[PDB]
RNA sequence: GAUGUUAGGAGGGCAAAUCCGCCGAAUUUAAGCAUAUAAUUAAGCGGAAGAAAAGAAAAUAACUAUGAUUCCUUUAGUAACGGCGAGUGAACAAGGACCAGCUCAAACGGUUAAUCCUUCGUUUGGUGCAAACCUUUCGACGGAAUUGUCGUUGAAUUAUUCCAUGAAUGCCUUUAAUUUGAGCAAAGUGAGCAGGAAUGCUUCCCCAUAGAGGGUGAAAGGCCCAUAGUUCUUUUUAAUUUAUUCAUUGGAAUUUUUCAUGUCGAGUCGUGUUCUUUGAGAUUGGAGCACUAAUACGUGUGAUACAUUUCACAUAAAGCUAAAUAUAUGUAGGAGACCGAUAGCAAACAAGUACCGUGAGGGAAAGAUGAAAUAGUACUCAGGAAUGAGCAAUUAAAUAGUACCUGAAAUCGUUAAGAUGGAACGGAUUAAGAGAGAAAACAAGUAAAGAGGGGAAU
RNA sequence: ACGGACCAAGGAGUCUAGCAAAUGUGCAAGUGUAUAUGAUUCUUUAAACAUUUUACGCAUAAUUAAUGUAAUAUGUCUAUUGUAGAUUUGUGCCCCACUUUGCAUACAAUACCGGUAAGCAA
RNA sequence: AUUUCACUCAUAUUAAAUAAAAUAACUCCAAGUGGGCCAUUUUUGGUAAGCAGAACUGGCGAUGAGGGAUGCUCCUAACGC
RNA sequence: UUACCGAUACCAAGCCAUAAAAAGAAGAAAAAAUUUUUUUUUAGAAUCUUUUUAUGAGUAGAAAAUCGUGGGGUUUGUGUUGAAGCGAAAUACGUGAGUUUUCGUGGAACAUCUCCCUAGUGCAGAUCUUGGUGGAAGUAGCAACUAUUCAAAUGAGAACUUUGAAGACUGAAGUGGAGAAGGGUUUCUUGUCAACUGUGAUUGAACAAGAGUUAGCCGCUCCUAAGGGAUAGCU
RNA sequence: AGCACAGUCUUAACGAUGGAUGUCUUGGUUCCUACAGCGAUGAAGGCCGCAGCAAAAUGCGAUACGCAAUGAAAAUUGCAGUGACUGAAUCAUCAGAAUGCUGAAUGUAAACUACACCAAUUCCCUGGGAAUAGUGGUACUCCUACAGAAA
């Protein structure tokens, strides 16, 4: 090395010509699914393809505000919702046993978006005209003249979208409503001196409940 | 790029020193032109070129986005003055404003009779001209490549 | 041209040419017929055959005429009665026209040309 | 850009500007870091002081998603609002506004800067600098804690 | 148990680019070198598919929490490892592609193995000319299996809808898509010049939803194949002609009253030690040996060994699984700011051929007449013949005659000119000769005659 | 002292990764739209076009081994202080000396932030 | 000691002379170099050396031109046609 | 003591380039004919224009400005009335890489300097690689195996094909018959001489067309040895 | 009809040798796309053969440079001969038929065209005539049923 520069560190010390790949066909393949999918949504016969997921916190703490698609929704979402899981996959609800709704505000913000796709549903006899009113909470079916007039408009595909939140940063309050003698400072540190023997007081506390 | 393993598919063998020959490396054998022969190598016959071509080459590159709207932008406004688009090439000495419009209706009718028809309607019947017999093949050896007319554009 | 599945390669194509097997040699033969035979068949281009009649419009020859004796694919030539042309050795034989360089003026039937004319209309 | 190179202004000189007694041999000194402490010690010393040694504990596995924590100094604060808001925010003294700076991403406030003096701004912050506590309170606001 | 020239079946080998196991270096770097690095690579052995492998938490987190696997962007050259030297180096979360989840182990049917397989004959109807193929179930026989197959994922008890049918009756129409093979597919072979020969140059017409290419005696949108565009045919896949009854027969799924809180993978986990591997560090995984568990209130993780004890998550030691992903192999297509015969694959060709080595192996050189040889040199003379010459001969051309497009330089021949006493060439300056030269190297205009070319004027 | 008998053809600082400097370009406390996504784009098309109202990279804050802490300070929309200093204003639209402003920058002075000392320390 | 106000020390040849003194000062990036040798004067070891080792300055290297017949270093003098 | 000769140094002048500087974003001059024609010019490109002064070595090294090549967009051209290339040349241009023309040959493509993009882009050497060719040089040399001669035939052609005569050799451990490995048609007949047969050659183991190898008794095949492979296992 | 000394060197024109240059290209290279195994029903690979005149390459297998069938559709030609005047000449497709000796090679061997054993086998007409030293089967391991012997 010599001069002014940065120490190189540069881990190519291998035979890396064999691992070296580049992507020419990058355009292609996406057109290539592209084509798949649309392949798939027209030949399903006007079902979506997509499937519903629920909207869920992100984990950690660095994503706590955040919220997104989840794998699936839990087991008393869809009992809340009126569907077992077990005939709930037939209609495009995605369903997950691991997940576990710890607050009533995850489960209240998934529960109405179940009964929103639930009222969407628009069933298709089996049986050659033989409409029938369906199993397991699936909504009804609907015969010849219903299923000809709703069969061709415009399908909705917002609400198979993650659901897009509004948040209100800009917002303000009365100036003689305000707390003006806290001290966010001194209660930070005041928690953090006092963490260790809440933990204490905790530790004991659930000693005695196990009695 | 060329292949991996050009000219240098053969066996090291460069017994250099006290045969009185260049200590390149010769091909073994015998019985052959090849036998004795200078290997694999910069300057030998069928020896690879000295830094072979890669398929990882830097081909494409990174525009900003807002370098090519500005771009855009500027060949449009660039379109708009006659004198600049006159300098290009086009022969628009017959046609009236530089920012020329017409009517929707070019896009109803669909014979290319008709639309060279109304070009020169329009007055560019000598730029037209210049598009059809500036036809003719390349120079050099581009023409064997799939590539054999070279156009004017219009 | 807009049809990616077959190719515009001039190799590719030149290949295709030249090795072509004596089947898409034939309908490589295809010559323009005349005004007449146009109008009559309703067709524009056909292929040659031994027992026919075509004038030649290009070359060196570009006025005679006369009926075909011969055709071969492999040289993609024609050959007409009496275009003979004298050898170095002291004898005649037949000058190669292209049949792209000819038009037909009339044209045979038989077992073959009797269905190949229904074909055609 | 090979016609560009500056081995091409010079096809002819011979030794292809890499002199003519020193000559360019392949890795004259080493490869890589090699001669530190040794014979680019100089170099090392000149361009880099700290390298060599060790300092500190060790941080087992790190979870910067633990640690991660944007920061915003108070001067900062009444730029995030349109300029609109601020304008009607500045001539009433009976309305104060309220900024969640998690929303916009910034989870500490520090205290560099100079606040607008007598304008009261509550914020609702994740952690909070004392200086910036200091000067929010004497402008007016007030700091909301929010997790 | 052994045995079958018993009946019916499989495995072997080839092929590897991607893929799955095992085994396993050194060159190299550290400017030496031993740990380290190269590298969990090269070589070697074995094993599959169109993808393989991984895959349904004994997971992550510590948060307002997530929810199989795989891959892409990022985390991140970061945490960490390392003569802490050279160097090496993840994981979580996040944004996306894709997204399917499941069954074996115990309970019960013991007022009935409720299961499984083999063989032999019959029929339930069908698309194929045919061959064959899709469906069909009355069985009977022989077995396997209680040393455990199937039914059940709780069971009985109430409250709703499905799934099959046998028979008869009526019924195989019509739009879009996708896809293979087929056809049809505009306009000049108009003057004239020079041509051996236009596709060239002027000039007069056009067709274009076709001005991509290729061929044709030179550069063709209008000569040919075709290309645009359309019309049938082929596989399935969305919409779409037709249900009516008769019948009891069985089963399933959704929701109320009780039990029973059941089961939950053992030489296995784990620990000690050794080796290896890893970023994993009082050990990340694996393996060898010794010891060897608990039973869900358990044990297993929560990245520093230990004791006591909370919390969170998951429920190991059994198994299956399509997608997104990779493809220096083969085959078939399409392309390129690639190479243009010492280049490009070794091989544009009779190329892994000729040839060399006992062998493992090594491995070339070599394309071009002409538009047309359906124009490949006829005839004569001289020669034994090769050949040469012609008053002869094909071609536009033979100094294009098959070592045939062009035909450089090295080297050599002829003719001409010049120089020449142990170098030759040369620098600078002329002089003498020999070549070629008029674009400044004199003469614009002027009047006449001779041939033309234009512009304005009716 | 070594290579060179002659001629033709070929013949050697390049490609990628990563960093810095220099210069140009665009935007600017922001900047880059990553993978991907849609579109009657789809010989040419493997490129152009666009991103239903916080992904990430770098910068916007540093310092400490680290619990962590984190840049005048509310007397005020004057925004630290000097000596030089570019520009501006006048008085004696172009020469001169005085005041008027004080860019950049240099040399310093100050405060304030992280760490370490020393003093106190509920 | 610092700061602010006064006064004022040639500033119209310049707080001594001279000066193709700003061709200055500073910063960034980077090449080559890191075997030297010779001459005058001085000098160490050596009998001495065209020997070995040092100081100053100038040259050779890296540079030709006129001269010393001849000569990498001597004298004159350095170089566009 | 004078005079003279004598540098690429010195002095005066011209020109090139480098550096610096002064300055700059539209109107008629002359000549020749004879008031009227003709002749030339009549300019304004900021990395530009005019003018001025000083200066000019250079290895390693560094920079700038230029000159070329394959290919790509843009522009606009040359080609069968002959393009590329090649040989010779030019009252040609530049300072120079080079550029441009002439003649001849050539017989089918070529350039773009308008601007830019791109690279497998520039050779005198590397005991460089491949191919071709020289002086050496009609030279070294065609030297073991004692030795040939006369006449005839064939043939275009005879020291080295055949025949006859002679003189000789191998000479009892043979250039003699059969021998095996190895070779593979070299064997035979006929024909033939492009190359080979290091001289000639009509010869031939060369070239070309045909043909030729007959087993119950000769061998293999059978047996077993040194030993090899495999089975049972065992790693 | 005669004249040049010779040799060596230089220049020019025309040639010889040589195969550069330029222009060609049914080739290569790289990328993209799609499909993907073959084999005891005998694979890949290796031999041996096959045409009228036939060496190699290509193609084929005793039906041997090709048979049958389907689509196009009349030539193969070097001479010969062959063909319609469309299953006929030639292409293309290729599903039927056939596919020599080997080779995992698998009856025992192998520098053998050697040697076994069991059905002697096969063809003809739909109970009679022939060729024959001439056709199939017989590896090892394993799986599922079967058998007769055993402790």
């Amino acid at each position: 090395v010599a001069h002014n520069n940065v120490l190189p560190n540069v881990h190519l010390h291998k035979w890396w010509q064999r691992h070296v790949r580049v992507n020419f066909s990058k355009n292609i393949k996406k057109k290539k699914r592209r084509l798949l999918r649309e392949k798939r949504r027209k030949a399903n016969g006007g079902t979506p393809i997509e499937k519903l997921h629920p909207i869920v916190h992100c984990p950690t703490q660095r994503y706590n505000f955040r919220t997104r698609l989840g794998k699936g929704f839990t087991f008393e979402e869809l009992k809340g919702a009126g569907l077992t899981p077990r005939a709930a996959q037939t209609i495009g609800i995605c369903y997950d046993k691991r997940r576990k709704n710890r607050s009533e505000e995850s489960l209240t913000k998934n529960v109405e978006r179940l009964l929103k796709y639930k009222n969407s549903l628009v069933m298709i006899p089996l049986k050659k005209n033989k409409a029938k009113k369906g199993i397991g909470g699936i909504p009804a079916d609907a015969d010849k003249n219903t299923i000809k007039e709703f069969r061709n408009k415009k399908p909705l595909l917002s609400i198979f979208k993650k659901e897009k939140n509004t948040k209100p940063f800009y917002e303000t309050i009365e100036v003689s409503k305000i707390d003006k003698e806290f001290l966010a400072y001194k209660t930070l540190r005041r928690a953090k001196l006092a963490e260790r023997r809440k933990n204490r007081r905790q530790q004991k506390k659930d000693i005695k409940f196990k009695s | 790029a060329v292949k991996l393993g050009a000219g240098y598919e053969t066996s090291a063998e460069s017994w250099g020193t006290g045969r009185a020959v260049a200590r390149i490396p010769r091909v073994p054998g015998g019985g052959t032109h090849r036998a004795g022969q200078g290997a694999f190598g910069n300057m030998c016959r069928g020896g690879g070129m000295f830094n072979p071509t890669k398929i990882w080459r830097r081909w494409g590159r990174k525009v900003n986005l807002k370098e090519k709207r500005y771009a855009v932008c500027s060949s449009i406004a660039a379109s708009g003055v006659t004198s600049l688009v006159l300098a290009r090439g086009h022969r628009i000495s017959h046609l009236k404003e530089v920012p020329l419009v017409v009517s929707n209706d070019i896009e109803s009718l669909s014979k290319t009779k008709e639309a060279v028809n109304f070009l020169v309607s329009l007055g560019l019947k000598d730029e037209v001209n210049r598009l059809v017999k500036s036809k003719k093949i390349r120079a050099g050896k581009g023409k064997m490549r799939n590539r054999k007319y070279k156009i004017r554009n219009g | 041209k807009f049809n990616k599945q077959k190719s515009s390669s001039r190799r590719k194509m030149r290949k295709a040419h030249f090795t072509a097997p004596a089947g898409l040699r034939r309908k490589i033969m295809s010559s323009k017929l005349s005004k007449e035979l146009r109008l009559k068949y309703k067709t524009r281009s056909l292929p040659v055959r031994k027992d026919d009649e075509v004038l030649i419009c290009r070359g060196h020859n570009h006025g005679r005429e006369g009926k075909v004796v011969k055709i071969n694919r492999k040289r993609y030539k024609i050959y007409v009665e009496r275009v003979t042309r004298e050898k170095v050795n002291g004898e005649s034989t037949f000058i190669g026209i292209h049949p792209s360089n000819v038009v037909l003026t009339k044209l045979k039937v038989d077992k073959n040309r009797k269905k190949i004319l229904d074909r055609k209309a | 850009a090979t016609r560009f190179k500056k081995n091409r202004k010079k096809r002819g000189h011979v030794s292809a500007g890499h002199g003519r007694v020193g000559k360019h041999r392949k890795h004259p000194g080493g490869r890589g870091k090699a001669g530190g402490l040794h014979h680019m010690r100089i170099n090392f010393d000149k361009y880099h002081p700290g390298y060599f040694g060790k300092v500190g504990m060790r941080h087992l596995n790190l979870l910067k998603n633990r640690t991660y924590c944007p920061t915003i100094n108070v001067d900062k604060l009444w730029g995030l609002l349109p300029e609109e808001k601020k304008k009607e925010f500045s001539e009433n003294k009976d309305i104060a506004p309220v900024i969640d700076v998690t929303r916009k991403g910034y989870f500490k406030v520090l205290g560099n800067g100079k606040l607008k003096h007598n304008q009261p701004i509550v914020v609702k912050a994740r952690y909070f600098s004392s200086v910036a506590e200091k000067k929010i309170k004497a402008v007016g606001g007030q700091c909301i804690l929010v997790a």
